């Protein structure tokens, strides 16, 4: 794996039972590997840091982050979702140790049945 | 007079007291509901303590223009959470627990049920009470369906909101919940 | 391993099926493990006893800890709740040697579907 | 054994056992104390009883208590469960020595039944 | 040896579902015996069954029933008893060597309820 | 071991039977499926099963439906007897036949699909 | 040794497909699947499929999608035969074509967000 790869960073809130060295999948393809998670001493809030393949290397600034589970009975992993590409307007690309924002989190079996009907 | 039992059987039997007066006005004009809730129950129960919670560390940097905005909008959303779910009436008991000692805490959790028997088996509903400092008298600041809570599910839904928006966003979203009833009674 | 350990205990009433050391976590994340579990001669109530390292170490009392569980078929685990501090109101930071003042029950099965759908 | 253990026994009835078998532990609040120890059922009536023991440290118990069976997790071992009843001194309660019955119990759940009542 | 002498008893029915060879048979939850045999009519295509009861109990009434049921959730087959009640006068006839019980219950099929209901 | 004879059937989705599994009327088992094969014409399937011989009394008016055991257990061919009457042609079976009407397997997809308008 | 041919077709999420995986048509395994992969620019996935010559003479207008086997099954792509007609509905599928209509895949989270939201 003696390709480099760039590596970004991004926070959470309840991540659930997601562990480390799981898979980064588009489409349905798997591309790169995460890193490390930990937490914050100031306000107490999960992040994490995650590595690219190289290759890939065009998107826009604007995408979609969110953890969902796998198969019916499997494990968990992040998907990501590309974002609306605007011309004229500015967008650029996505550089080395830089942040997305806009995410969302996972779900745990209680929440569900609490919301059903209150 | 610090006993919450006694409180509380005379606040079931004023509730199903001032309830009782009135059976076809109410499903006429719902607006009849909303009146009640304020004509009791709200001085037994707090709402800086509650209303606290939700917040969260936040709290420490809330600008003095903001908070009473936020306290002021959360009386109004409670009541109609509240008239709403009073849509029921059939004669159901309420059998108290029974007496115990002096409490070892100041904080205490108290029990209640209901049964009828046109309806389904019954449920319990735990209540806190909690014993402040110097307050004399004490209040409720929740309430528990059956293992589930309710200051639980809505402290962190309203979540990723305090995030990116803020105290501003849950203002006036708070309030814009309408004023409305069911038509399936 | 760093082991500048703090011990908290707290009281219950129905614990379902949570075994010895056990981890405990916090936002997902595992800060902990319980350690000593009885019973009290006086009135029969559960009480549990636990330790925390020194690394997070400023919790205000105003609290919450619950039990839930995981995915659908794994084991049973303490989920924390974080609060804020404020003068006169609520302040006291925790101490060793103290007590955690709120707790909720255990969730039941069984029950809730004879309830519902009845 | 587990090392002395003084323990003393405890009758009941029942209706429908499901699925229950010998030495299977009983517990309070999550917490086991003592284990089974012989079930078996009557030629005059056919209806299953069980004698169980209990260990002997615990010896504050009021008549007035409940015993229901039930199920853990979701598909695995089926155990017994009690909850004590509220005492009442000024009245006439009683304590539970060596050779006594339980008055009240509860049955066991099934499935079929409440599939066919329901969803039909 | 399994048991001592015992006695047989014999049933029909309309669809046995899985039911094998060597099931047990309880009432209240307590086992009180196996299965012997299960054939067909080959005049009428109608599944019949054979099952033997140990000499111990000795006094059920005619008026009783059977049926079949899963056992637990995700497991196998295991013949039901319900014995009836005790009216002298009326119903008398004990269960002697070699009798025919009256009334039955049928099986039941997972996919045939979709279709049935909730469809 | 016994002398057994052959039958013909057609369907329209297998739904995952393989060969060698048993065939059953009433919950009893008799005959084994033989094998299942295409056609170049239609492109639909087919299926070549056989039989014991001293079951001989079922007539035309029959089914085959396709079902699976227990829960996610596996899965067979249900044979279902027609009432028979007089004055019309009861037409006994005999070796080298087809049966004529059936039923067809059953997808998960459609169900959740319907479930939900 | 098969004598096959390829054919090429779209998508949009694939769920789970592993290589090496059948393409039934009517639960009769007639073809493989050997190669998946990405362009790089839109970024939309696309598969490489391999069936047998003997099946041959297909209308151009046909279906494609996935499939999930049973309850906890795998999966395996599968073809839905279309139609064929004089004129407007021509031709074969020669030695190394594109497939038009496709359908994508299912995943959990919009079913129970379809539900109670």
């Amino acid at each position: 794996r003696t390709e480099p790869t760039y590596t970004l960073y991004a926070t959470f809130d309840n991540i659930g039972g997601l562990k480390a060295r799981s898979p980064v999948s588009i489409g349905g393809v798997v591309v790169g590997r995460v890193a490390d998670i930990t937490l914050d001493p100031k306000t107490y809030l999960p992040r994490v840091t995650l590595e690219i393949e190289q290759r890939y290397n065009h998107i826009p600034d604007t995408s979609s982050l969110s953890i969902r589970t796998s198969g019916l009975l499997g494990e968990q992993y992040l998907a990501l979702n590309v974002g609306f590409e605007d011309p004229e307007l500015g967008t650029a690309i996505l550089k080395d140790g830089d942040t997305i924002q806009d995410t969302k989190s996972a779900m745990v079996l209680e929440d569900l049945i609490g919301q059903f009907l209150y | 007079q610090t006993n919450p039992y006694k409180l509380m059987d005379e606040a079931a039997q004023k509730t199903f007291d001032r309830l009782k007066n009135e059976q076809p006005q109410i499903r006429a004009n719902p607006d009849y509901l909303r009146t009640i809730v304020d004509q009791e129950l709200l001085p037994y129960v707090q709402v800086k303590y509650a209303g606290a919670l939700v917040l969260g560390q936040y709290y420490k940097s809330a600008t003095p223009a903001q908070r009473e905005a936020y306290f002021a909008a959360f009386r109004e959303y409670l009541k109609q959470a509240y008239g709403q779910a009073l849509a029921m009436y059939h004669g159901q008991t309420y059998q108290i627990a029974p007496e115990q000692p002096l409490g070892d805490k100041t904080i205490v959790p108290i029990r209640v049920t209901i049964i009828d028997p046109n309806g389904r088996p019954p449920v319990r509903l735990d209540f806190q009470w909690r014993k402040n400092s110097q307050t004399g008298n004490w209040q409720a600041y929740d309430m528990i369906a059956e293992g589930v809570s309710m200051i639980t599910t809505k402290q962190n839904e309203w979540g990723t909101l305090l995030r990116t928006k803020g105290i501003d966003g849950l203002t006036a979203q708070l309030k814009s919940i309408s004023q409305q009833k069911i038509t399936l009674e």
